[PDB]
């Protein structure tokens, strides 16, 4: 994995020794050729996962999620710097390299052989996030989201920890590959209740949880593009990463400790979708259906199929792409009417056909049109849940309704409809946006083709 | 915008109830509150719960497709009275009438086809008669087992 | 020379989209005309429905006891 | 004589058929005639924004604006925790997912029982 | 039609229900009955690939049309006879259906009048 | 009710409009034209009978039993014109309604292809920018104190000078476009 | 073999062409509608010769010819299914969208967006022949969703328009509540019997088929506009003409009929699913041949008679006749089709005219339009030995001579009689009596486009049928003998709607102005359902989607 490390360290002296007028060109080529680099990671096998070393490793679930943090670099790059354009030169630097360091971060969080690395380099990932949010998000009310990140601390990260150095003591190691082998059931006791809450709450609220989502439509409001294209496409998928490794040790306790978790995301996934209907704010609305959506890799994750861990990793993917793609159209609006209201610039349609023509494409992309593998991963969890129960058909299809209809709505909202008359600040499509919501569908559409390396390990 | 012109707290005062009428830029008679239970809408103006369907279609709008204008507090619930979404326009039929109605008619053609169902309506024929034993090799019964004879009579 | 827009009055025909329409209401009763002559039973019935009462006891089998 | 037309919740009733509509007191002509100034000086210092040619952009609306911060803004600090706000945050709250926590858990128990006792037709369920 | 109003407003007793009958023997009342003939093979009709409904005791003029339908192509109405042959043989399908209906209506118009004329003399 | 003029509607502006309404929704019962003419007439003929009444809460009341009289006998469904607000055509050529300031951020390949056009909207631009601050000066003296009563605007008094807020009703796109 | 197949995919890749034609463009076109024609002209050709070759020998085949996916047990491959239903259904749909596109290059003339507008035309198309080929669930509901979304983008073509967007999302909202059953299909079949494909399904054949019968049920309510599900079908007559006529008339709304007719071993098998089939027809073809009795727009009335002949279809699956059924699609697309373009030629005739009580004296005025929609009118109502006697007709030729639901076959004449109400409604209020269009005559038809493209619709509505139904084999037995009071039925009841609606129709001339009736207040505002459920469902929805969603738990309690 050190042929990926090193490059993405590389792009620090190349983002620090580059020409003022050359620091976006520079860092968008070579991150694009580490993306092209990523590939490599494509030598899975049937049953063994590609193992580099002591430290790291890559089955098939961590590869996919690789390829798609290294692809995210160059369309952050891309995303922001419009809006950095009057910025100071050492500052935009600063962004570029908080940027670079998250991409560090997460490409050796994913590989982490070890489980209290992973935890290091999980809990380093919030770092440069928080500084991207709140140093370039043009706007910071936080008066709730502390005490809530504090409640993040103290219910999530630190059981976790105490969690893992019990493993460490207990079976000796908390290499994934030795506890493949020498994992023990982990019985009914209060003991192993909390062991249970405390191995699964930090990722419960990475996903995030209904009822724990409270932080997701504030962080992404209050973020900048990179920020919140980050934190849909991949900073949500490490605690569906973390869940899919942890659940190893969880067995058998887990077959009774996710019924509750189960039920606050089946009908969870009722409720944030339903509350996409009443956004007044576009980006908060793209935010709840990322809770949305989430919630089906929740429960996936935790009924433990063959079939739901397949849907999982492809609707992680799959939305990891979908929703960034929804921000950044949504950026594409804020750069010109310098307003999030959805309701406020109408009938773009009428103004830019390309760009409404992106919207569609996201659109049917966020509703599961198939054979794209939002619907793919959105199918095999709803057939390993009617495995687990065949009532819950009936909670998957109905939020299968509303899933379409606040992804229209959106549409129609925003693209459809007379225009606004009192806003003529709306320029034409520049061709630096309509690459970026290319670079995001088009891979997306690829994928259709080829599903079968974002079906996880178990495909 | 700035703080003077954003929400506040529930309107005690007379004063604080003009001061917001002025600040949400309508009549104080007009202006009245939702009810301070502490559901946290605020000092936000309870406006009668009309739908933009039922506005003056011919009067020049700043919005047209809204069917609102520049200035004009809007409604709690804008985002739900638009006019591809829920509607309170008046009807021809009365409310409880419709449901009546529909409830009636639902109701009673599904007692019918229960009725129906209860006494169904057939031909004066005996049942189809097929040979081989009833088909039984076609119909996937095992070669190395032996039905029972079913055997066909002319008539 | 197209069908100018006309006021108040009868527009004008061509003598084509006539002769077509009267065409084609021939073509539907002659082809009605002749499946009913050739046919005449997908309308009216193809064999005698036989009354059940009209049938003997010994072919039917019914001893009187 | 006539049936009277009922009002609704989804259906109100007509302009026509409402009676204070056809109040003709002057204290009438003088809400009528603020609401007609007020709309009118709104409709003035719109267009005179939206008409001048030096503004390219968006005519801001802080009726708009106002009505966003208080969808989003305005919920937390006018909240006061009573026997309303707890009774209805406890009913939809934790009704439904009681609600479908034990109907999940009974028919998960009943296919359990089910397939212990070699009763559930599992014969070409080999996908799960 | 009238035996739907005699078996719903008259009485079920001596109406033949449609769903189980015959109630009665087939030789009761028939002095050596014989069998119904069956003329095309069972692998014959295996090989004419024959829809389940349709091979009953008449198939054999439907294995006929459908060989002449097959060996007229394109001419599709030069088999007219064939259909009408089939269409024919399932009519006195039908007919001896309505005579096995007949037989049992009045087989239980027998029973009828013998508990009847049961009950007036003993 | 709800007008841009007045506050309110006048008796006589609520009689017309019941009698339009009327015979609109009369009309659409009455679809075959010898027969609703004849009842036109017929209610023309009950519309007239108290046309001269001169006690005004006497008028209001018959107004009102009339609007009774009105929704007791509306027709369901009406019939709207297609492009009428509720018709099968309205508003349908409102995506094809592109506001005129576009045409400021085309490519200039593409306003080479229409020179006199383009040569000519340069010259409508400067007419309204330099009639802009002449009739702002003429809104600010003659509006009241308290903005302006009524949302009607006074027209060009001076010769040579434009109406004050004209560019987006002149400017307005085509209802065909 | 090697011809059937490669043609086969010959005509799919051929309806895919122009979609790379107007994707890969620099130019303006030389007339991309007349190449977008020309193109399914030859399709339909080129469908013409697997389609001889299956009426020759009885050849069907499975095209899995390319592998997709294997989901450790689930082998998903792209499958084409060239069956009967195929042969039958394909040459019918690219004929008929052949004569909607010659159509639609003089009725779509003056839209500027009509490159957009034929190629949508084509990608629903696409996806709705890969719906009626597809071999296993999932392909199938890669083309479901398509026609779903392309339904979505050709009702809501004039997208300025607020109806328009409205009648779309609706018509979103109802497929997709007909998608929960065919998601629970798919969850079925896949946990208990391992498959998506239709040849493991047929071959297990499952007897505790009630709840995947339920879940196609619900699809085929969601799809084919039945009753519970039924008014976006009459909401999406807001969209343009040659969409009413070729998408919600004749081709994607029989697609949920077509999903029940494409499962009939199962349901041959399953009396539950047939008696909730012929309730749930019989349902939907009482209440919108009632509806129709009393509407005013011509687009409301005829799709009013496309949804009450998808539920004659779904009552003749019900009594257990998929093939009836399927013949009555290949029938019905023909003057249904016919009848849309026909009202639109009066439409844009008319100047956008569509409300039927400004028409009248179009029977000289427009004498082929005249002409075709008498012959569509009288193909709908089962007139003798046009097509829509040789499949309706049969259909109550088998809804009286079966163990039936009886209320089912009640309502089934009722609906039959209303069909010729409706009928003649439209040619008294449309084509009979004086004129009641504005006084700037502009009626003009003599364009060869839209007389061609009526033309080759009405050479199908008259020998279709016939052609068709004799070149068809017997997948059935035709039930051929009944008494002379039940041959007569379907004819003396069409006949008796014909005699009352022309004593209807002749006390309008009277001057008399009676008070409305509630049977009429019914029947207008459409059985009071879109009036109530429009308002109350969003209202219950969206009230707790701000109020206790949002507000409450997700922003202060949690
Ligand atoms: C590895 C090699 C592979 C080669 C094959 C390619 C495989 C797929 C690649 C991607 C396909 C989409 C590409 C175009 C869309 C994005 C750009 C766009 O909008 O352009 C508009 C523009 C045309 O519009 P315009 O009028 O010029 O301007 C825009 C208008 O102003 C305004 O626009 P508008 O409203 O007028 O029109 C927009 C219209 C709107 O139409 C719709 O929204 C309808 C779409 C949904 C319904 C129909 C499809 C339903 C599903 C069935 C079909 C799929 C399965 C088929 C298989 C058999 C059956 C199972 O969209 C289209 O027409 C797009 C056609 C393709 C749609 C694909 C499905 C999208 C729906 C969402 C996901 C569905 C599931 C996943 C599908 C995955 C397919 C592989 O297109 C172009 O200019 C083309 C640009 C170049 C495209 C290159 C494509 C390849 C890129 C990959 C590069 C790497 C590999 C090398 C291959 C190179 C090949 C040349
Ligand atoms: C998330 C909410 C729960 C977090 C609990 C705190 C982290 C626990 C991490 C796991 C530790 C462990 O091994 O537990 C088993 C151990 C069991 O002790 P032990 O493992 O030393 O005992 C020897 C083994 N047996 C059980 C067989 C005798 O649990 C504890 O010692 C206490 C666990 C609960 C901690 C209570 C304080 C924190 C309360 C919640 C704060 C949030
Ligand atoms: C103008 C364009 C045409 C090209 C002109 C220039 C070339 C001239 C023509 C000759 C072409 C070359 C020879 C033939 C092609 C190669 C044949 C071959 O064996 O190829 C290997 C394979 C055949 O499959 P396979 O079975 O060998 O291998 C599958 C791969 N594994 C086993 C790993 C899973 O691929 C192809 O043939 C690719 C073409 C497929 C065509 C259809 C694509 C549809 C895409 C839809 C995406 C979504 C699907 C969803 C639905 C799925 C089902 C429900
Ligand atoms: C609030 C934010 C939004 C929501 C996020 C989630 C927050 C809550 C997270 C925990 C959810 C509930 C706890 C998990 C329930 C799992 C099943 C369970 O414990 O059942 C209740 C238990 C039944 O008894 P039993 O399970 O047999 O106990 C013996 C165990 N060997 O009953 C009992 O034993 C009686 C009760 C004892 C007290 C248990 C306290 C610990 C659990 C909560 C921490
Ligand atoms: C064979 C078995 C048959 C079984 C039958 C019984 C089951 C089904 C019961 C019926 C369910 C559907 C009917 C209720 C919802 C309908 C919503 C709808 O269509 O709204 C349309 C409405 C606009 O309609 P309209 O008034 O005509 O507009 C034109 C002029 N304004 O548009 C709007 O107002 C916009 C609203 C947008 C937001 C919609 C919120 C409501 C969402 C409803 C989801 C329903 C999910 C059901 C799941 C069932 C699972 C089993
Ligand atoms: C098909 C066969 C049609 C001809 C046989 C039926 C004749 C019949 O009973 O027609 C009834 C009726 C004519 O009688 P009526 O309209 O009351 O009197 C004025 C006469 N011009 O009305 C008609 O003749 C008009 C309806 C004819 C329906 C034809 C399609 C079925
Ligand atoms: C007994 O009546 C057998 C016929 C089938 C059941 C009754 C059907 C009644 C309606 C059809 C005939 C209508 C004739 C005008």
């Amino acid at each position: 994995m050190l042929k990926y490390i090193i490059p993405t360290m590389m792009l620090m002296p190349l983002t620090w020794l580059s020409k003022n007028s050359m620091i976006w060109i520079n860092t968008t080529l070579h991150s694009l050729l580490i993306s092209l680099t990523s590939l490599l990671l494509l030598n899975q096998f049937g049953d063994n996962s590609l193992n580099f070393s002591l430290t790291f490793f890559s089955d098939s679930l961590s590869t996919p999620l690789l390829i798609l943090t290294m692809w995210l670099l160059p369309l952050m790059l891309m995303a922001s710097q419009h809006h950095l354009s009057k910025e100071n030169l050492a500052r935009k630097k600063l962004f570029i390299s908080m940027l670079i360091l998250l991409q560090l971060f997460l490409i050796m969080t994913f590989t982490a052989t070890e489980l209290i690395f992973f935890y290091i380099m999980f809990e380093a990932t919030l770092v440069p996030t928080l500084i991207i949010i709140t140093r370039w998000g043009n706007q910071t009310e936080r008066l709730n989201a502390g005490l809530y990140f504090l409640f993040y601390t103290l219910a999530g990260s630190l059981p976790l920890l105490v969690a893992l150095i019990y493993i460490q003591n207990t079976m000796g190691s908390l290499n994934f590959l030795i506890l493949q082998y020498w994992v023990q059931p982990m019985p009914n006791s209060w003991s192993n209740t909390f062991m249970w809450l405390a191995c699964m709450m930090a990722f419960m609220v990475k996903m995030p949880l209904y009822g724990l989502h409270l932080w997701l439509p504030k962080a992404h409001v209050e973020a900048p593009i990179a920020g919140s294209m980050v934190l849909a496409a991949i900073l949500l998928k490490l605690g569906g990463y973390g869940m899919m490794r942890i659940t190893l040790l969880l067995n058998p306790i887990t077959d009774f400790m996710a019924y509750p978790f189960i039920m606050l995301s089946l009908w969870g996934m009722i409720m944030t979708s339903s509350i996409c209907l009443r956004q007044t704010d576009l980006k908060s609305l793209i935010a709840y259906s990322s809770v949305s959506h989430m919630a089906l890799v929740i429960v996936a994750i935790l009924i433990q199929t063959p079939w739901s861990y397949m849907g999982a990793t492809a609707l992680m993917i799959a939305h990891g792409l979908t929703s960034s793609m929804l921000f950044c159209l949504a950026n594409s609006n804020y750069e010109r009417v310098h307003s999030r209201t959805m309701i406020l610039a109408r009938g773009l349609q009428t103004l830019l056909p390309l760009m409404a023509a992106w919207w569609l494409l996201a659109s049917l992309t966020n509703l599961a049109l198939p054979p794209s593998i939002n619907l793919i991963g959105e199918l095999f969890v709803v057939m390993s849940t009617f495995s687990w129960s065949n009532i819950t058909i009936i909670l998957m299809g109905l939020n299968m309704v509303i899933t379409a209809l606040y992804s229209l709505y959106m549409l129609i909202t925003t693209q459809r409809g007379k225009h606004t008359h009192h806003i003529n600040n709306i320029l034409p499509s520049f061709t630096r946006e309509n690459a970026l919501m290319s670079l995001h569908m088009l891979p997306l559409l690829l994928l259709s083709l080829n599903p079968k390396i974002i079906l996880g390990p178990l495909y | 915008i700035t703080k003077d012109m954003l929400p506040g707290p529930y309107p005690k005062t007379p004063e604080e109830r003009a001061a917001a009428a002025k600040k949400y830029n309508m009549r104080v008679e007009d202006y009245e509150p939702y009810p301070d239970d502490g559901m946290g809408y605020g000092d936000y103006p309870k406006l009668p719960d009309r739908s933009q369907q039922e506005r003056d279609p011919w009067y020049d709008w700043d919005h047209p497709d809204l069917r609102l204008n520049w200035g004009e507090p809007m409604h709690w619930d804008l985002d739900m009275y638009i006019r591809n979404r829920v509607d309170t326009s008046p009807t021809p039929v009365n409310w409880n009438l419709m449901c009546k109605h529909l409830f009636g008619f639902v109701a009673f053609m599904l007692f019918m086809f229960w009725v129906g169902e209860t006494y169904p309506t057939y031909q004066p024929v005996g049942p189809k008669q097929y040979p081989y034993n009833n088909l039984y090799l076609e119909r996937g019964g095992d070669p190395n087992k032996e039905p029972e004879p079913v055997v066909h009579y002319e008539i | 020379a197209h069908i100018e827009p006309r006021y108040r009055q009868f527009p004008q025909l061509t003598r084509s989209q006539v002769i077509q329409a009267e065409f084609f209401s021939a073509t539907m009763w002659f082809w009605i005309l002749w499946r009913f002559w050739h046919d005449s039973d997908a309308v009216l019935g193809h064999f005698p429905y036989p009354d059940p009462s009209q049938w003997t006891d010994e072919e039917l089998g019914i001893p009187p006891d | 004589s006539f049936p009277k037309y009922e009002p609704s919740r989804l259906a109100s009733l007509p302009t026509t058929l409402d009676p204070a509509e056809y109040d003709i007191s002057s204290e009438t002509r003088k809400a009528q005639a603020e609401r007609l100034a007020i709309r009118s000086r709104l409709k003035r210092e719109y267009q005179l924004q939206y008409n001048d040619p030096s503004r390219r952009g968006v005519v801001e609306d802080p009726a708009l604006i106002r009505w966003t911060c208080a969808r989003s803004a305005n919920v937390y600090p006018n909240f006061r925790p009573n026997t309303k706000t707890s009774l209805l945050g406890a009913l939809f709250g934790i009704g439904p997912l009681i609600f479908w926590y034990y109907v999940f858990k009974t028919d998960r128990d009943r296919k359990e029982k089910l397939i212990q006792e070699g009763k559930l037709d599992r014969t070409f369920n080999i996908s799960y | 039609g009238a035996h739907l109003a005699r078996r719903y407003l008259g009485d079920a007793s001596v109406e033949p229900e449609p769903l189980r009958m015959p109630t009665f023997p087939p030789d009761y009342g028939f002095p050596e009955r014989k069998e119904r003939e069956m003329v095309a093979t069972q692998q014959e009709m295996n090989d004419a690939q024959l829809v389940l409904q349709q091979r009953d005791y008449c198939a054999h003029y439907l294995i006929r049309f459908l060989k002449c339908k097959r060996d007229s192509f394109p001419n599709f109405l030069a088999c007219k006879h064939e259909q009408h042959d089939w269409d024919y043989c399932e009519h006195l399908d039908y007919v001896k259906r309505m005579k096995e209906f007949e037989r049992e209506r009045r087989l239980l118009q027998r029973k009828k009048r013998r508990e009847q004329r049961e009950a007036d003399m003993a | 009710a709800f007008l841009p003029s007045a506050a309110y509607l006048t008796h006589q502006q609520k009689v017309l409009q019941l009698y339009k309404r009327a015979l609109r929704h009369l009309e659409s019962r009455c679809v075959h034209r010898d027969k609703y003419r004849y009842f036109a007439c017929l209610l023309r003929a009950r519309f007239d009978e108290h046309k001269n009444e001169k006690d005004m809460v006497k008028a209001t009341q018959l107004l009102r039993e009339a609007e009774k009289e009105f929704w007791h006998g509306q027709h369901p469904q009406p019939y709207i014109f297609p492009e009428s607000p509720g018709g099968t055509s309205y508003e349908r050529y409102e995506c094809y309604k592109v506001p005129e300031w576009c045409l400021d951020d085309w490519h200039p390949s593409e306003k080479a292809m229409y020179p006199d056009y383009f040569a000519k909207r340069e010259q409508w631009k400067k007419l309204r920018r330099e009639s802009w601050e002449r009739e702002v000066k003429q809104l600010q003296e003659e509006t009241p104190v308290g903005g302006p009563r009524t949302e009607a605007l006074p027209p060009a008094r001076k010769q040579g000078d434009l109406p004050p807020l004209w560019w987006h009703i002149v400017t307005r796109p085509r209802e065909r476009p | 073999m090697n011809l059937f197949s490669s043609l086969t995919l010959v005509t799919l890749i051929l309806l895919t062409m122009p979609i790379a034609a107007i994707n890969f463009n620099t130019h303006k076109f030389t007339n991309y509608p007349l190449y977008v024609k020309t193109t399914i002209s030859c399709a339909f050709i080129t469908s013409m010769i697997p389609t001889m070759m299956f009426i020759h020998t009885g050849q069907e085949m499975i095209i899995s010819n390319w592998h997709w996916l294997t989901i450790q047990t689930l082998k998903l491959s792209l499958s084409f299914k060239m069956d009967f239903f195929s042969m039958m259904f394909v040459p019918v749909a690219l004929f008929v969208t052949w004569s909607i596109m010659e159509f639609s290059m003089w009725y779509m003339h003056s839209d500027p967006n009509i490159n957009q507008f034929f190629k949508y035309l084509l990608l629903f198309l696409i996806t709705m022949l890969i719906l009626v080929t597809a071999n296993n669930l999932f392909q199938l509901f890669i083309g479901w969703e398509g026609v779903g979304i392309m339904s979505f983008l050709l009702i809501g073509w004039w997208y300025g328009r607020t109806d328009a967007n409205t009648a779309a999302l609706q018509a979103i909202l109802y497929n997709r509540i007909g998608d929960i059953g065919f998601i629970l299909a798919m969850a079925w079949f896949l946990i208990n019997l391992n498959t998506w494909d239709l040849q493991q399904i047929f071959m297990l054949n499952p007897n505790d088929s009630n709840l995947p019968l339920m879940g196609l049920i619900l699809a085929a309510t969601g799809k084919s506009a039945q009753f519970g599900l039924h008014p976006w079908l009459p909401s999406a007559m807001e969209g343009p003409t040659p969409v009413s006529a070729l998408l919600h008339s004749s081709t994607m709304v029989v697609a949920g009929i077509f999903l029940l007719i494409r499962f009939y071993p199962l349901t041959e098998n399953n009396k539950f699913g047939q008696s909730i089939m012929l309730c749930l027809g019989a349902m939907t073809t009482l209440f919108t041949a009632m509806c129709a009795l009393t509407q005013n727009d011509i687009k409301k009335i005829i799709a009013f008679s496309t949804s009450s002949q998808l539920g004659l279809m779904m009552v003749t699956i019900g009594i257990n006749q998929p093939h009836l059924a399927f013949l009555h699609i290949c029938t019905h697309a023909f003057f249904k089709a016919m009848l849309f373009m026909c009202s639109g030629s009066i439409i844009h005739s008319l100047n956008d005219e569509q409300d039927i009580r400004k028409m009248g004296g179009l029977f000289k005025a427009m004498p082929f339009t005249t002409t075709a929609l008498i012959i569509g009118s009288l193909a709908l109502t089962g007139m003798p030995f046009l097509t829509g006697f040789y499949s309706k007709d049969l259909i109550i030729e088998s809804a009286n001579t079966s163990y039936t639901n009886a209320w089912a076959l009640l309502m089934t004449l009722v609906a039959t009689s209303f069909t010729a109400i409706y009928s003649t409604r439209i040619i008294f209020f449309a084509l009979l009596g004086q004129p009641r269009f504005p006084t700037l005559i502009n009626i003009n038809e003599n364009n060869p486009f839209l007389i061609n493209s009526i033309k080759r619709l009405l050479i199908g509505s008259l020998f279709a049928g016939f052609i068709i139904s004799n070149n068809i084999p017997p997948m059935t037995i035709p039930q051929m003998t009944m008494p002379h009071y039940l041959k007569m039925t379907a004819l003396t009841v069409t006949i008796l709607g014909f005699i009352l609606a022309l004593e209807i129709s002749n006390t309008t001339h009277y001057l008399k102005f009676n008070y409305p009736s509630n049977t009429f207040k019914f029947s207008n505002l459409l059985g009071y359902y879109p009036t109530i459920m429009h308002r109350l469902t969003p209202y219950m929805n969206l009230t707790m989607s701000q109020k206790s969603a949002s507000s409450l738990l997700d922003l202060i309690w949690l």
